[PDB]
């Protein structure tokens, strides 16, 4: 028994019934509502709005904890790029220095489903992680690319491709989910602990209380 | 009414709009909202890859003549 009886209640409100449109929480130019929030119930999925938030409170709890230097894409980022190349991208991080950054989140939505990609420049490498066991084969491909091109467009300068490489984790080593509703919290999930260097160690079992303390993280932008 | 963008969407459906630099743009919103005839909340506004406030502003966000504004619709997965 880990979560307050008062905070039950809270995370409780929350979810319970009220105009969908309420505005809960708001940081990072996101204003969740009470109908976003509602994507966080029981076997509900997940949407963008929750998500790009949740990567979001990563980076601030990162910063504030001296984890590694966290950068995060939107959930619009990786669609966009495939369908427009480089160009559709380009001014998307123009206010920063990707390569300068130690790790790099991109959630990944493909039709129907949250998945996950994550660039670790550190160790020159590209992970892509599924709760349904997918493949990022050509997946990788697209972002190492978009790498290459901001690297040879933003710095003058080809990356050593030599150096790079991708692995897809596949179903036996990483935990998977049990139901088809999961996908998104697996997807923050992942992230949560790759963002720390910590060893996933949770289980499809876990998800439904990380759902309740999602929210309450989400009202008090505030990673528990 | 100062400057003149271009809202485009996924299915590259274009919609021009003439904005006062100087007023918020949740009315732009609004508008392309009815006049396309989708609920404000499963709509999302962005400029550059920044989403695009209500109370945000075209001088705020530095919109030059002719700027596009894109817009994405809500996603989900399972």
């Amino acid at each position: 028994l880990e979560l307050t009886e008062d905070m039950e209640k809270e995370i409780s409100n929350a979810l319970g019934h009220g105009p969908q449109d309420e505005i809960l929480s708001s940081a990072f130019k996101l204003r969740i509502t009470r109908g976003d929030i509602q994507t966080l119930k029981n076997y509900h999925w997940l949407n963008d709005e929750v998500i790009n938030f949740y990567m979001n409170l990563l980076v601030e709890r990162n910063k504030k904890q001296g984890y590694p230097a966290l950068h995060v894409f939107s959930t619009f980022f990786y669609p966009k790029l495939k369908s427009g190349g480089y160009q559709a991208v380009k001014r998307w991080t123009k206010g920063v220095n990707l390569f300068e950054q130690e790790i790099i989140l991109v959630p990944i939505h493909r039709k129907v489903h949250w998945s996950l990609v994550v660039i670790d420049l550190r160790k020159k490498c590209l992970k892509y992680l599924d709760s349904m066991g997918q493949k990022g084969h050509r997946i990788c491909e697209i972002l190492l690319q978009y790498l290459q091109d901001e690297s040879k467009t933003k710095r003058n300068s080809d990356l050593n491709l030599l150096e790079w490489t991708h692995h897809s984790m596949k179903p036996h080593e990483i935990p998977q989910q049990l139901n088809g509703s999961d996908c998104g919290m697996f997807t923050c999930k992942y992230a949560d602990y790759i963002s720390r260097d910590k060893p996933i160690t949770f289980t499809q079992h876990q998800m439904p209380l990380f759902r309740k303390k999602m929210v309450w993280e989400i009202l008090h932008q505030q990673l528990l | 009414e100062y400057i003149k963008l271009k809202v485009i969407g996924q299915d590259s459906s274009e919609i021009h709009f003439k904005v006062k630099m100087t007023t918020h743009l949740k009315k732009l919103k609004e508008s392309y909202c009815q006049r396309q005839g989708v609920p404000m909340n499963s709509l999302r506004f962005l400029f550059e890859g920044q989403r695009i406030a209500d109370n945000h502003t075209p001088k705020e966000l530095g919109m030059e003549e002719e700027d596009v504004i894109e817009v994405y619709q809500e996603q989900t997965g399972g």
